[PDB]
């Protein structure tokens, strides 16, 4: 996790339907605005 | 109604606009045209506290960038810095009509920042780009670049000026992320000129807009492996203070995709000066030599009854709906034979295609019409003297003694030249491929050969219009303005620029509802039509039902009386104001208030468009 989903996604598509989904993402963009 | 009186309420504070966009004095897109025609209005409103973020490019300083010094010692010091840092940022003029400051960034020379910069995105946004995305991570570099430029700029600047970063693609999405992370005071406009998802939905599946709702966006952008650039769009919109898209067809695929209604539409503005019937007389007679020779051994139909339908843009055959307006072609073919009309469509399809060279018999039949011109010029000429001649010894001419034996061996060539048993090209070219080619292919199934019981002829172009060509020596705008009607049912189109651009020529122009262009037209014109604006709806019909509205409008359009199409006209002709930047920076300008008050309202407070710029019904309608 964490460092090995940079490494997913790095190398192909990540688990955009799990936790690489935007949920994640905007909840970590929410986090900033 | 003026651009400099616009919200003039709004005082700026000094506030310094970076407009970030990877089309920056380089040409990789419809947006640098965007960019290069909104500068002008954008540094009157700004001054020299405007500045156009690119990607540097040794092709687009070399043409494009007069390199400078910044003039400010804040942005010197900032460039100095991180030229010092490792990267490479020039800083230069953009010789274009605005004549804009431009800060190019190296994205290459700053490559080695890459891991750092990409893990450092993981670590803010979870966005992590693939190394084969070459455009992704060249976005990255160039996000990251641009933020340390803004925070650089903000931190090397006494005054601390309130700075405006508007980005406009999720290539400068990345940029914009970061200046939201690293949370340094920038109010942050987002312009999406077309939803990243929107192109694959719209290629790929068979109907994309009834499906908006019905779409994972996600999961669709995953299977496309565009996942990170999704993801990159999404978080410039969702990390935006301001977003903003140039259309409301274009705000609904952003509401249904990027998960964001824009806070504002900023269309695609125009720098209408750049660009009515003396000047369409002469593109029309042009036209009409070139049909001349196209149809050569063909011409048994009447000329000043005629029209002259277009389609151009690129060879998008859905996208650009070149489908539908074939097959409207070929129902107005069989509306135009069974009324036993005389009006002839000459439709050309100005979408360019791999081709081999110009068809032998399109070149012939240029050859033909120029020994023909050339033949009744040279006959004409010795009949004017011999009449003159004549009518200066008080004689009226015996016209059987006019003409001598050269000159009937010179049209008696002429007509031998003329002869053709072959019906004139449906293309002008040498298509690579033929059997494959959209056009060609709708063409021969619907029955569109050019053949004399057609009312319908097509002429598939399949090369851009320049001077220079030898079939058509007219550019694309000459050529336009000889037409009678741009016809641009296109099915996926952010803005139509080349309905948009056809409309500044003052041609009558078809669009669609799912045009941006088209929208905007729609929301701006009581009654389009009246404008020479007519509106397919593509949304709410199906590509057939489509065709039937296209069919009604062509036919519609080819009943018109010539002084019904001449008010037609009138009308588009007056159509071109809401297609300048003089209008169309009104909601830039209101995009930038809302986003600098946003980000600042204790500095800045944003008062709620189309005021001075709504056409009723013509009065004379």
């Amino acid at each position: 996790s964490s460092e090995e989903r940079k490494e997913r996604w790095e190398q192909g598509q990540a688990d955009y339907m799990g936790a690489d989904s935007f949920d994640n993402i905007k909840r970590k963009l929410d986090t900033y605005l | 109604p003026g651009l400099e009186d616009w919200e003039d309420e709004f005082d700026l504070e000094n506030a310094v606009l970076f407009e970030v966009a990877w089309e920056v004095a380089n040409k990789v897109g419809g947006i640098y045209t965007v960019l290069q025609t909104k500068a002008k209005v954008t540094g009157d409103e700004w001054g020299d506290n405007y500045f156009l973020v690119g990607p540097y490019t040794e092709q687009g300083v070399r043409t494009q960038v007069e390199l400078l010094e910044a003039p400010t010692p804040a942005l010197k010091r900032t460039l100095d810095s991180m030229n010092s840092k490792g990267c490479k940022v020039y800083f230069g003029r953009w010789l274009i009509e605005g004549g804009p400051l431009v800060v190019l960034l190296d994205v290459g020379a700053s490559a080695w920042a890459l891991e750092r910069w990409k893990g450092e995105l993981w670590d803010t946004c979870n966005i992590g780009v693939p190394w084969y995305d070459r455009e992704a991570n060249d976005a990255v570099l160039f996000g990251f670049l641009t933020t340390w430029f803004l925070g650089e700029f903000l931190a090397q600047s006494e005054e601390k000026p309130h700075v405006v970063a508007h980005f406009h693609e999720w290539l400068a999405g990345v940029g914009l992320c970061l200046c939201r992370a690293r949370r340094l005071p920038v109010a942050t406009i987002f312009t999406t000129h077309a939803t990243l998802l929107g192109r694959y939905l719209c290629a790929g599946a068979v109907d994309f807009y009834n499906n908006l709702e019905n779409f994972n966006v996600d999961k669709e952008a995953g299977e496309r492996q565009i996942y990170h650039r999704y993801c990159m769009e999404r978080a410039a919109a969702h990390c935006a203070h301001v977003f903003t898209t140039v259309s409301q067809i274009t705000a609904i695929e952003a509401q249904h995709l990027l998960k964001r209604k824009p806070d504002i539409v900023t269309p695609n503005g125009l720098n209408v000066k750049k660009f009515f019937q003396n000047l369409h007389a002469q593109s029309k007679a042009r036209i009409q030599e070139f049909v001349r020779g196209h149809f050569y051994g063909h011409l048994d139909f009447n000329l000043d009854k005629t029209l002259y339908f277009f389609i151009a843009g690129r060879y998008e055959f859905s996208n650009k709906g070149a489908d539908v307006f074939l097959e409207a072609l070929a129902r107005l073919n069989y509306l135009l034979r069974v009324n036993g009309s005389e009006q002839t469509v000459v439709a050309f399809f100005i979408m360019p295609a791999r081709t081999n060279n110009f068809n032998v018999e399109t070149l012939k039949g240029q050859a033909v019409r120029k020994q023909l011109w050339d033949t009744a010029n040279t006959v004409k000429e010795k009949f004017g003297r011999k009449l003159y001649e004549s009518l200066l010894v008080g004689s009226l001419p015996d016209m059987n003694k006019m003409l001598d034996k050269e000159d009937f061996t010179m049209m008696k060539r002429a007509i031998f030249a003329t002869q053709r048993q072959s019906f004139p090209p449906v293309c002008t070219h040498n298509m690579l491929d033929d059997s494959s080619d959209p056009i060609l292919t709708t063409i021969r199934r619907i029955g569109l050969f050019n053949s004399s019981a057609d009312r319908v002829k097509v002429i598939f172009h399949p090369e851009f219009l320049s001077s220079t060509s030898p079939l058509l020596p007219v550019d694309y705008e000459e050529f336009v303005r000889g037409c009678h009607l741009g016809v641009f049912p296109s099915y996926y189109e952010p803005w139509g620029y080349t309905p948009a651009e056809c409309t500044v020529m003052g041609i009558p122009s078809i669009s669609t509802n799912l045009s941006g262009f088209g929208c905007f037209m729609e929301e701006h014109i009581a009654d389009p039509s009246a404008y020479g604006i007519y509106i397919l709806d593509r949304r709410f019909r199906s590509l057939d039902d489509s065709c039937s509205q296209l069919t009604s409008f062509l036919y519609s359009f080819c009943q018109q009386s010539r002084r019904q199409r001449i008010i037609q006209r009138n009308r588009t002709e007056r159509l071109s104001d809401l297609l300048d930047w003089k209008y169309l920076g009104r909601y830039y300008m209101s995009a930038r208030h809302m986003a600098l008050s946003k980000a600042f309202p204790e500095h800045f407070t944003y008062e709620p468009a189309a005021q001075g710029y709504r056409y009723p019904r013509p009065a004379s309608v």
